[PDB]
Formats: C-alpha cells, sequence, structure tokens
RNA sequence: UUUCAAGUCGAUGGAAGUUUGAGGCAAUAACAGGUCUGUGAUGCCCUUAGACGUUCUGGGCCGCACGCGCGCUACACUGACGGAGCCAGCGAGUAUAAGCCUUGGCCGAGAGGUCUGGGAAAUCUUGUGAAACUCCGUCGUGCUGGGGAUAGAGCAUUGUAAUUGUUGCUCUUCAACGAGGAAUUCCUAGUAAGCGCAAGUCAUCAGCUUGCGUUGAUUACGUCCCUGCCCUUUGUACACACCG
C-alpha cells in the first residue's frame, strides 16, 4: 500500500487512536471535520498542534482519528496528542529526520503534553473514608 | 469426523500450569505438522470479596479484601477429534480443567 | 423587596430607552436593568431588536452573557 | 418578536376564583397562586385556551380571562386526560374531579373527618398533629 | 392438623430463606458466587477456599 | 372569578361510594365491588384469595343468621388483620387483634375499602410527663 | 468533494431540520404533545409546545444516522435525565417509552428510517439520501 | 551546599525523579478493650415439657414534650428549569428451575406491562449513549420558576401479607431555610471538592458502606505555638504499677 503510520494519544482513560496517511490534508474526529470540536471553548486546545507548525505541514498528509474511554475534557488532550505524535511519527519514516528533530523541538517548548502522555491515574479510595485521603468526620 | 476445527478452553487460577499446559500442547502441535491459533489471553477475571474484620462490631472499621483471580486461555486447532483429546490427556495437570467445544 | 422594576415598556419610556442607551460605553442585560430600571426579560428582548435595528453592535453571543456596545 | 407599547390596557391586580393576583407576574406561574393549581396544572389550561405563554397577567382580555375560569372548572370537557386531575375518583360520586380555591379545603377537610369519623389510624395520626405515613418521629418533628 | 401448621410458614426467598454452610447462621451471610457462607465462617476458610489478600 | 354562586340538594340523601349508594352497594359482589376501589384492593383480589379471608366472612354472615330481632351480630374474633372491609360485612362486629388484646370494632359502611387491622391501633399512644 | 451529517455541527442542524419537518407538514403527530412530559424525570413539560415535538424527531433522526440497530429503550436512556429527588440524591431515569416509540414509528411511515435486522432501526435507503441534503441547506450562510 | 560524609535542594534527560503513586504483610511485650447474639468453639451457673428448646398467628425492634453523633437536600443567577450536544471505569449475571442479567419489537404520560431473542458470559444485557458538564432559550433578585418537607386523591411493581403510607409514577398542597454563635472535623495532586455508576445487603426498599471512573482546584511543602505520642534527664513511700 502507500504511506501509513499509526499511533495513539492517552489522558485518563480516553485514549484516541490517529491514522496519519499520505494524501490531500484530511483531519478528522470520529468521521468528523476537527472545525466543530464540541468543547468549543477548547478548540483551541486541538488547535495548538496546526497553529505552532503552519497548516503546510498537513498539506501532503491526511489524518482520520478516533477516540474512546475517558470523559469529554479528558478525550480532548487525548485527541492533540494522537495528532502530534503522529505527525512527528511520520516524519521519522517518510521525510528526513532532520525535520522531524524541528517539529518536535517546537511541540515540547510550547506544551509536553502534545507528545508525552501524562502518568497521572486515579488514585484508589481507601476504606474510612468516602475518598483517596478524606475521611469521615471524627467526634468526640 | 475426520479433521476438525476443535477449540480449547483452558481455565486455571494459576498462571504457571495454564502456561505450561499451554506451552506443551503449543510444542506438542509444532512436531505435529499441525496449524493452530493461540494462546489466546482472555481479560483475566478478578473475584473479590470484601468482608469486615470484626467477627463482632466493635472497633475501628476495618476490613479484609480478599482475592481470586481466573485466567482464561484459548487455543483453536486443525486437527482430527481423535488426535486432540489424546493430546489433552498427555498434557493434564490437576490444577487446570480443560473443556473442548466443536 | 424594594427592586418593583418595570415589566410593561409604556411610550415614555420607550423613546427614552433609545435616547440612553446610545450614550452607554457597555450596555448589557445586567447595565439595561440597573439604569432603566426595567426587567431582566424586557431588556433581552430590547438587546435582540436594537442590535436587529442596527443601533447595538454584538461583541459577542453567548446565552448567558451578551455583551454589547454602541454602533457610532 | 419585538418591544411592544399599551396604554390603558395592563391590569395591575386580578381577581379569580376570588383570589387577588398580580399582572405583572408572567400568565403560566401567576395562576400558581391560586391554590389547587401548580405550574403542571397551569401550563395546560393555558394551552388549551389559546392564551400564548408569553403574556403578563395584567395582558389578557376579559375574553381570554373568562375562557381560562371556564376550562379549569371543566377540564375534562377540554381534553383534559383524568390522570393528571386533582381528585379522580371521587369517593362518594365516582367522578373524576379537580376541585379550586374555595372547595380544596372544604373537600380536604370532608376527608379528614371521614378519617376521623370511622377511628382509622391515619385519621388518628392526623388529629394528633403527626406523621401518618409511617415516618419516624422520635428524632424529627420537633417544631412547634 | 398439626403437620399442616408446624413449620408452615413459607421459608423462601427470605434471610431465614438461607443459610451459612458452616454455622447454619442468618446473619452476615455471603452470596456473592454461591458462598452460602457467613462472613465470619469465610475469614476462617478463606485460605482454604482459594481466597488470599493481595491488596 | 366571573361569577360563584352557592346551591345544594340531596336526591333523598343516602351514603354513597364511589357513584354507588348504600342499597345498591351491599349486595353486589365482592368480585364486582373491588372493580370500583382503589389500586391495592384491586390488586389484592387478582393475586387470589387463601382459605383465611374467604372463611371469617362465612363466620360473620352465620353469625347475623344468629339475630333475626335486627340488633347487633354478636362478635366473631379474628386475627388476620390483613382482610379487606367488604360491603357485603358491613355491619358485623369482629374482634380484630393488636399483638395482646381482641380490640371490638362495628363495620360502620363508611369504613368498606379499608384495611381491617387500621382501625385498632396496635401500640398506646405516647404519654410524655 | 461531498457533503454529509457529520461535516456539519449538530445542533444547528437540527434546529434546520425541525423547520424542514414542519414545514412539510407530513410527520404524524400524536394528540398527547401538547401535554406531556418528556420524561418521568422531568419535572414540566416542554417550553416549546409547538415545535418541541419536530425538534425531538430530528434529533432521533440525527441520532440515528451515525449508528446502527439503536432500540427504543436505549433511547429513553440518552434523552433521560438526573431526577430531582427532593431529599435523596440525584439518579437518571429513562425518558417515556410512548414518546420516542411514535417519533421512530412516525418517522418510519414518513420514509426515513425502518427496522434493521438484529433489532434496533436502520437509516432507509432513502433515509441517507434525504439527510445528507438537509445538511447543504444548513451551511450555505 | 554539607564534617566534603550520610544526605538535601536545583536544573537536563526521562513515561516514571514526593520511598515512582497506592495499598497488602508487619517485631518484643500488653488491655479485664469487644464479641459465649458467628460458630455442631468452649468451662461453669440457670432452664429443660406450663421450656428460656423449637414452631404457628399477631404485634414490636420505626413507637415521641426532648439532648447528642454519622449524613442527604438546600438556602440560588458560577442558578433553576425546557429543549439540544453526549463522554468513563470498577463489576454482576440462570435450567424442571423455583428462576439471573435482560436488549429488540409492541402497548402505556409515566411507573409499568407483554411477545420474542441473546448471554453461565472480552461473545449478550453494554460503548451499561451516567451525572455533573456544554450550546441555545424561558425566568429576572421575588420565599421567585430557589427549596420540596407535610398532606389529600388516584395509577403500577415485589411479596402469603404493604394498615404504622416497602418502593415507583400522576395531579394537587408548597413548611423551615435569606449562608448559620461558642465550638469542632477532614485534607497537600489528578489531592480537597463537587458528579454520578457498579457491587454487598436485596422478593421489594440505599439518604449506608466497599470500590470505580467524569470535571478538577486554593494554599504549605514549614514548625513545636495548641494537641497527641516517642526518646533523654529527673523524682518516687507505686510494681495488682495513679483505676497505685
Ligand atoms: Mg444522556
Ligand atoms: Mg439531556
Ligand atoms: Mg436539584
Ligand atoms: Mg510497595
Ligand atoms: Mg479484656
Ligand atoms: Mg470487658
Ligand atoms: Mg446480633
Ligand atoms: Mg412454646
Ligand atoms: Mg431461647
Ligand atoms: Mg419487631
Ligand atoms: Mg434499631
Ligand atoms: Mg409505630
Ligand atoms: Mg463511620
Ligand atoms: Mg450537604
Ligand atoms: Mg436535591
Ligand atoms: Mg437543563
Ligand atoms: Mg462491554
Ligand atoms: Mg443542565
Ligand atoms: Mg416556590
Ligand atoms: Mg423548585
Ligand atoms: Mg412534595
Ligand atoms: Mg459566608
Ligand atoms: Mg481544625
Ligand atoms: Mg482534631
Ligand atoms: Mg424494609
Ligand atoms: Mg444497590
Ligand atoms: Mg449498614
Ligand atoms: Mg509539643
Ligand atoms: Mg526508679
Ligand atoms: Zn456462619
Amino acid at each position: 500500500s502507500t504511506q501509513s503510520v499509526q499511533t495513539f494519544g492517552k489522558k485518563k482513560t480516553a485514549t484516541a487512536v490517529a491514522h496519519v496517511k499520505a494524501g490531500k490534508g484530511l483531519i478528522k474526529i470520529n468521521g468528523s471535520p476537527i472545525t466543530l470540536v464540541q468543547p468549543e471553548i477548547l478548540r483551541f486546545k486541538v488547535y495548538e498542534p496546526l497553529t505552532l507548525v503552519g497548516l503546510d505541514k498537513f498539506q501532503g498528509i491526511d489524518i482520520r482519528v478516533k477516540v474512546t474511554g475517558g470523559g469529554h475534557v479528558s478525550q480532548v488532550y487525548a485527541i492533540r496528542q494522537a495528532i502530534a505524535k503522529g505527525l512527528v511519527a511520520y516524519h521519522q519514516k517518510y521525510v528526513d529526520e532532520a525535520s522531524k528533530n524541528e517539529l518536535k523541538k517546537i511541540f515540547a517548548s510550547y506544551d509536553k503534553t502534545l507528545l508525552v502522555a501524562d502518568s497521572r491515574r486515579m488514585e484508589p479510595k481507601k476504606f474510612g473514608g468516602r475518598g483517596a485521603r478524606a475521611r469521615f468526620q471524627k467526634s468526640y | 469426523q475426520q479433521i476438525h476445527k476443535i477449540r480449547i478452553t483452558l481455565t486455571s487460577t494459576k498462571v504457571k500450569q495454564l502456561e505450561n499446559v499451554s506451552a506443551n500442547i503449543i510444542r506438542n502441535a509444532a512436531q505435529y505438522n499441525i496449524v493452530k491459533k493461540g494462546p489466546v489471553r482472555m481479560p483475566t477475571k478478578v473475584l473479590k470479596i470484601t468482608t469486615r474484620k470484626t467477627p463482632n462490631g466493635e472497633g475501628s472499621k476495618t476490613w479484609d479484601a480478599y482475592e481470586m483471580r481466573i485466567h482464561k486461555r484459548v487455543i483453536d486447532l486443525q486437527a482430527p477429534a481423535s488426535t486432540v483429546k489424546r493430546i489433552t490427556q498427555i498434557t493434564i495437570e490437576p490444577g487446570v480443567d480443560v473443556e473442548v467445544t466443536i | 423587596d424594594k427592586a418593583q422594576h418595570i415589566v410593561i415598556l409604556d411610550q415614555e419610556k420607550y423613546d427614552r430607552i433609545l435616547k440612553d442607551v446610545p450614550t452607554y460605553k457597555y450596555v448589557s442585560v445586567s447595565v439595561l436593568v440597573d439604569r432603566l430600571k426595567i426587567g431582566g426579560s424586557l431588556a433581552r428582548v430590547a438587546l435582540r431588536q436594537l442590535e436587529e435595528d442596527g443601533i447595538i453592535t454584538p461583541v459577542l453571543k453567548h446565552s448567558k452573557q451578551a455583551i454589547y456596545t454602541r454602533a457610532q | 418578536p419585538l418591544v411592544v407599547q399599551e396604554q390603558g390596557s395592563f391590569q395591575h391586580i386580578l381577581r379569580l376564583l376570588n383570589t387577588n393576583i398580580d399582572g405583572r407576574i408572567k400568565i403560566m406561574y401567576a395562576l400558581t397562586k391560586i391554590r389547587g393549581v401548580g405550574r403542571r396544572y397551569a401550563n395546560l389550561v393555558c394551552k388549551k385556551a389559546d392564551v400564548e405563554l408569553t403574556k403578563r397577567a395584567g395582558e389578557l382580555t376579559q375574553e381570554e380571562l373568562e375562557r381560562i375560569v371556564t376550562i379549569m372548572q371543566n377540564p375534562t370537557n377540554y381534553k383534559i386526560p383524568a390522570w393528571f386531575l386533582n381528585r379522580q375518583k371521587d369517593q362518594v360520586d365516582g367522578k373524576d374531579y379537580h376541585v379550586l380555591a374555595n372547595n380544596l379545603e372544604s373537600k380536604l377537610r370532608d376527608d379528614l373527618e371521614r378519617l376521623k369519623k370511622i377511628r382509622s389510624h391515619r385519621g388518628i395520626r392526623h388529629f394528633w398533629g403527626l406523621k401518618v405515613r409511617g415516618q419516624h418521629t422520635k428524632t424529627t418533628s420537633r417544631g412547634r | 392438623a398439626h403437620e399442616n401448621v408446624w413449620f408452615s410458614h413459607p421459608r423462601n426467598f427470605g434471610k431465614g430463606s438461607r443459610q451459612c454452610r458452616h454455622c447454619s447462621s442468618h446473619s452476615g451471610l455471603i452470596r456473592k458466587y454461591g458462598l452460602d457462607l457467613c462472613r465470619q465462617c469465610f475469614r476462617e476458610k478463606a485460605a482454604d477456599i482459594g481466597f488470599n489478600k493481595y491488596r | 372569578m366571573v361569577d360563584a354562586t352557592a346551591p345544594k340538594k340531596r336526591t333523598f340523601k343516602q351514603f354513597s361510594f364511589k357513584g354507588v349508594d348504600l342499597k345498591d352497594l351491599v349486595e353486589m359482589p365482592t368480585e364486582e365491588f373491588t372493580k370500583l376501589c382503589g389500586a391495592r384492593v384491586r390488586r389484592r383480589f387478582s393475586r387470589g384469595l387463601d382459605s383465611k379471608p374467604m372463611g371469617l366472612i362465612k363466620k360473620l354472615r352465620a353469625a347475623r343468621a344468629a339475630t333475626e330481632p335486627n340488633e347487633r351480630p354478636a362478635v366473631v374474633k379474628t386475627h388476620l388483620r390483613n382482610m379487606i372491609v367488604v360491603p357485603e360485612m358491613i355491619g358485623s362486629v369482629v374482634g380484630v387483634y393488636n399483638g395482646k388484646v381482641f380490640n371490638t370494632v362495628e363495620i360502620k359502611p363508611e369504613m368498606v375499602g379499608h384495611y381491617l387491622g387500621e382501625f385498632s391501633i396496635t401500640y398506646t399512644p405516647v404519654r410524655h410527663g | 468533494p461531498g457533503v454529509s451529517v457529520r461535516d456539519v455541527p449538530a445542533q444547528d442542524f437540527i434546529n434546520a431540520y425541525a423547520q424542514f419537518l414542519q414545514r412539510q407538514g407530513k410527520l404524524e403527530v400524536p394528540g398527547y404533545v401538547d401535554i406531556v412530559k418528556t420524561s418521568a424525570g422531568n419535572d414540566l413539560p416542554p417550553q416549546e409546545a409547538e415545535t418541541w415535538f419536530y425538534k425531538r424527531a430530528a434529533s432521533i433522526a440525527r441520532h440515528i444516522y451515525l449508528r446502527k440497530q439503536v432500540g427504543v429503550g436505549a433511547l429513553n436512556k440518552l434523552y433521560g435525565g438526573a431526577k430531582n429527588r427532593g431529599f435523596r440524591p440525584h439518579k437518571h431515569v429513562d425518558a417515556s417509552g410512548s414518546i420516542n416509540r411514535k417519533c421512530v414509528q412516525a418517522l418510519q411511515k414518513i420514509g426515513v428510517l425502518e427496522i434493521s435486522p438484529k433489532g434496533g432501526r436502520r437509516i432507509s435507503e432513502n433515509g441517507q439520501r434525504d439527510l445528507d441534503r438537509i445538511a447543504a441547506q444548513t451551511l450555505e450562510e
């Protein structure tokens, strides 16, 4: 077949699988254009990986991502990571590594979570309280 | 009743004997020119039971959390039905039970 | 219990509105209520029409907040 | 759908079923002041009477006002469901009714002696002013 | 006569409908996975049954 | 308000339960009668009547067939206080327990459709001070 | 290039499809739409008395376009919400069955959906054709 | 920086640099701590046929002038509703039963009912399309559309049996509460706080626990000032050890 690389981004439970193929610059979210990511207030979180490098980078590639697990906000951070990880992995494999060693520089200098998944997970709850650290009110 | 796509389901509490029987069958399915699919790691099932420590009702509210793990693996074989059963008796293990369904 | 804001629009307040809203740096639902003594619901229909009539320019559109300014 | 003006047509205080309301309240929520009329009931009589739910009480004409009080007193005649009514399967005549302001407490009362006359458990605790539906009273209901 | 009255009350779908495997108890029963054991009897048999504390 | 009046009348008065006056009420069969009362009562008769409720009515029926100068029909005592009062047993007197004693009750017509134990309180009322 | 339902925002597509179904007038509307509340967890009927049924049928159609064999029981859960038990905590409660079942039953006879094999209700051969049409007349402004 | 030692604080790299995060296990002795109401674990005392055994019926453990403790709704506009958008994880599930999880279809405003089918289960319920949340509207500082007790009438479910309303649904009624004195509790990162979901109990009933995930912070990263405990020194006429 043609030049295809497949990657994934993660937040808490949300996992976004990005497929980056060679093409005209197709960027879809679960079969929907990125111009209509509901969060809105957060539409610029996924617009950040675009405007930092320049839209000229996406002319030759088309990207179709899917996202499952997590919540409404947790899925947005997973999506923006899958696109950013997909762009770097395509350059490493189908473009010179000199170019790959540039995009990763701008992304990391702006936000580590564009490329690196956050390791925070929810702490387990312990008995004797309603939460992980919280405890039942004590009386004397 | 000759060649047969046959599924073998393996369940046990302990993984060492489960993988030995699983590996021994795969090994015996290698020297014998048979086609096989597996082993397939099914999502392990965590049987959890949370009781109170106190047999009576006094003290700090402390709880036990007991656990049990069930690991289930299925292997698909393409061999006659007579051949698969004798493989099962070769790789019989007291802990692991085997069920075979056509 | 002292608010007693007006909910029915007469003629004296109406043209007073069109004479007063333009001389505001910033108009909103609360600005209309605060200074014109009109109710909140009456303010909302006024904003959607005054904008349709061109007197008012929409800075921002939102359900819970309507940010408007003068059009001159 | 735009600001409108009126002169002399608004009526600040209304009197419906011998109850005084406020003309500057929205019509759907003004009628809830009438005892026996909740928000759910007021939404339908205004919609059955073709009184759009965007008018203040004083905006209404008498023709609309008379058309509403007619419907409330005869709900079943206006395709109002039986299950939607206040007093359905009446004790004495077995028909579905919706009692209103100057009738609710009379028939609520008539229900109270009807419980007290037979000396039922629910009627007795009603006499004492205690909860009748089984609520614990050891630690609750401590006011006066 | 008496046989129709003695132990006549239904003793199904209730807490008295079931009991511990080991200590014939009615309180603190564990029904998960069909154990049917009192919670006290479970602790003294958990290692034997195959339940261990890990976390 | 528009207009209000205040008249009243009485078609020979007579006590009535859900549109049916005492004359037809008493000799209606309880299968037909239950069709015009509450949801809890209607469910109970469809669920099947065990021997205890049907047996009590027969004794109550017989107890009236004891007095034919038309005075009170003497008391039948019972534990089944989950009994639903039916028009057939109006005017009969039954003794309904409360755990300790036999409360004596007279079946007035307005008691119909209620549970038999609801008029014999099982606890003596609290009295502080 | 072509236009699909997935290429247009959901919220303003339904406002356009609701308008079409009302002006078209062909949808059979049950007689209780002016009386009933959408869910037992709701406490009031919808505020858009004349148009709430059209918009809800429009919402059901759009949701089914993107999926496969959604039942009517699943539709009650989707539009259901948290009930306000007075002093007890909130809980999710399903929506009314009759309201959802009439819309999907009414829409199948208007030509947009049909009963799918292995349960649910698929979108029709013509169901894809006419929804994708509405999307195009939405985004011209 | 430091006794240049043990270490500590910063950067860089890293998925992870607070013992990487959280738990499970956990020493020498001790308490008259709590349980014989978990045991067909027990010694002794009591009772043992008019039983204190056991069983049936009914009631009670809920009973209400009051004080106290664990909690849930709220006192609103960073909000209520009304539509629309629509994302998790931890888990459970049956047979001649004694009936499990229940989709899909069809009735019903609902609650719920009915007919089929799937699943002893990564297969089906289930992507458990959950709720907070987001968008657009109505409301407009009002004991108001906040709040939903109390109560009347009616409709379903479970169960032999719902009366002292099991629970659910519909209409109506619409109370205190306008952010709470002296006091006092919990807490340092996916933590606190909201927000729901599942499992246990369970024929029915979760404002309870045990967990799980969604949204997601302020403020320390210090000290012995209060409080508790440990160590060192000290006094002692206590050693059943100050309950001396
Ligand atoms: Mg939803
Ligand atoms: Mg919703
Ligand atoms: Mg609420
Ligand atoms: Mg460790
Ligand atoms: Mg001791
Ligand atoms: Mg002791
Ligand atoms: Mg006990
Ligand atoms: Mg005895
Ligand atoms: Mg005894
Ligand atoms: Mg009791
Ligand atoms: Mg108790
Ligand atoms: Mg009581
Ligand atoms: Mg506690
Ligand atoms: Mg609270
Ligand atoms: Mg609440
Ligand atoms: Mg809402
Ligand atoms: Mg699943
Ligand atoms: Mg909301
Ligand atoms: Mg109010
Ligand atoms: Mg409210
Ligand atoms: Mg209420
Ligand atoms: Mg304050
Ligand atoms: Mg403190
Ligand atoms: Mg403290
Ligand atoms: Mg109970
Ligand atoms: Mg539960
Ligand atoms: Mg408990
Ligand atoms: Mg100190
Ligand atoms: Mg010494
Ligand atoms: Zn036991």
